[PDB]
């Protein structure tokens, strides 16, 4: 159980509030060590974030666009490096040290502040609450069909339900098309197996990294339960 | 001898190990350049450069 809490804690990468720092981004670059990543190398960065907080965590933006009426974006923000710390040169510029956790940092970068938050392997026995019905968007993979497991980002309305309810089964909704008849096509939904394990940030969507029993389900699908 | 076979039996049949390994490239080409000529030519008094 708790390694595949680990997996998911490889995966836990993605925060809230892309908009906060969309409005304020701290800015990175730096050819002293032209790196687009790095272990403990040197970047620099303008911001009030050199000044300020000596960790911090650096994001790419992602759009989880739910709400059509709404039409609203709550986005991704992909946490690159693990950790870093900084040092202060004056022009508000900073030359930080990086600890790596797989994601290149982007010489022009986008950093925000550091918010760590603490992940237990308790959520694992699952915590299935079938009310909580929602699609699924907005994975880093971008890819359908996805299988054994991945960090995804459950809709809003999804969202507050999984307020409510952490798991929730699988659903690949294929649209069915009477060509011999009318030539109409239905969509029906077939429960696949697997289930999502999700940890909600409140204010954003759920990231859930969910273990598919085989199925491999497109990136837009019924989770529910 | 049948009994330790056994026990070697036991360890020898364990699941193999899968690991996934993802490995990365990330290629980044920035390019500036910048080129300026310039003309100065009349041919009514021969000058031109």
């Amino acid at each position: 159980p708790l390694d595949k809490i680990n997996s998911f804690l490889l995966a836990n990468r993605i925060v809230d509030d892309e908009k906060t720092f969309t409005s304020a981004p701290y800015i990175v670059a730096g050819n002293a060590e032209r790196i687009v990543s790095g272990t403990g190398d040197r970047i620099y960065a303008r911001g009030k974030f050199a000044d300020g907080q000596p960790a911090y965590g650096i994001f790419r933006q992602g759009k989880v666009y739910i709400d059509p009426k709404t039409k609203e974006v709550l986005g991704i923000n992909a946490d690159d490096i693990g950790g870093g710390e900084v040092v202060a040169t004056e022009g508000d510029v900073a030359t930080l040290a990086l600890t790596r956790t797989t994601q290149e940092v982007r010489l022009g970068d986008r950093l925000f502040p550091t918010e760590e938050r603490a992940v237990n392997s308790t959520f694992m026995p699952g915590e299935p609450s079938r009310e909580v019905k929602g699609e699924i968007i907005d994975v880093p993979r971008g890819v359908t069909q996805i299988g054994q497991f991945d960090v995804v980002t459950l809709n809003r309305g999804q969202r507050d339900g999984l307020a409510e309810g952490n798991v929730l089964a699988i659903y690949k909704v294929g649209e069915t098309v009477r060509d011999r008849v009318t030539g109409e096509s239905v969509k029906i939904p077939d429960e696949r197996a697997g289930l999502l394990m999700v940890f909600r940030t409140y204010k954003k969507l759920s990231y859930a990294l969910v273990l598919m029993a085989s199925r491999p389900l497109s990136v837009t699908d019924r989770v529910q339960n | 001898r049948l009994d330790e076979l056994r026990r070697i039996v036991s360890q020898l049949d364990i699941p193999v190990r899968q690991v996934m390994i993802e490995a990365r490239i990330v290629e980044a080409n920035v390019g500036y350049d910048k080129s300026l000529g310039v003309r100065w030519g009349g041919a009514y008094h021969k000058g031109n450069w």
